[PDB]
This record gives structure tokens, C-alpha cells and sequence, in this order.
């Protein structure tokens, strides 16, 4: 702040700035995903699909 | 309103000190062997004649 006083005043009350924090999580969760293909279609898909 | 109020970090400082008792006596005296073997086999002499 920055108040008025005389110019023979006494000095007038304090006051400071302030910050402030955010903290912001992320650590929980995570996107997945699967698909299980089997070992013998990848023999029979290389002759079968044009 | 204090300026750097809520935004001091804390740190932990490096004196880790471990308070418990683990400690092999018996076993660090014992002359260890290996034995690739099913069970350990000898003979022990009694009298008789």
C-alpha cells in the first residue's frame, strides 16, 4: 500500500507483497491400452491378405 | 502479507542414520561350505567289542 501522511507525519503502517503456491498433481493415473494377438496369425496373414 | 511466506522449500538434509540392531555374529564364524547334495552322510564310531 501507499497511503497519504503530512509532511511532518509519523510514518505510517507496514504492509508487504505476497505470493502464492500452485502445487499442481499429475501422479495417479495413466491411459493403456492392449491388444493380444495370437503367434500363428501372423503366419496365416501374409498369404490370405492381398 | 508476507512475501515469501508459503512458498519456502523444505530439504532434507543428508544424515540418514540407521537405529536397528542387524548383525550376523554366529553365522560370520561358522566356515561356510557349499554342498551341491541331497543330504550330508557320515559315520559316527560307537564301541562294541
Amino acid at each position: 500500500t501507499a497511503t497519504g501522511v503530512a509532511i511532518t507525519g509519523s510514518a505510517p503502517a507496514a504492509s508487504m507483497d505476497a505470493t502464492l503456491p500452485a502445487q499442481l498433481p499429475i501422479s495417479a493415473a495413466s491411459v493403456q491400452s492392449t491388444f493380444t494377438l495370437n503367434l500363428k496369425e501372423i503366419e496365416e496373414s501374409k498369404e490370405q491378405v492381398t | 502479507a508476507k512475501l515469501n511466506l508459503a512458498v519456502l522449500n523444505n530439504v532434507f538434509s543428508e544424515l540418514l542414520t540407521q537405529e536397528i540392531n542387524r548383525s550376523a555374529t554366529f553365522l560370520g564364524l561358522l566356515s561356510k561350505y557349499p554342498e551341491r547334495k541331497s543330504n550330508i552322510q557320515w559315520g559316527v564310531g560307537m564301541g562294541g567289542t
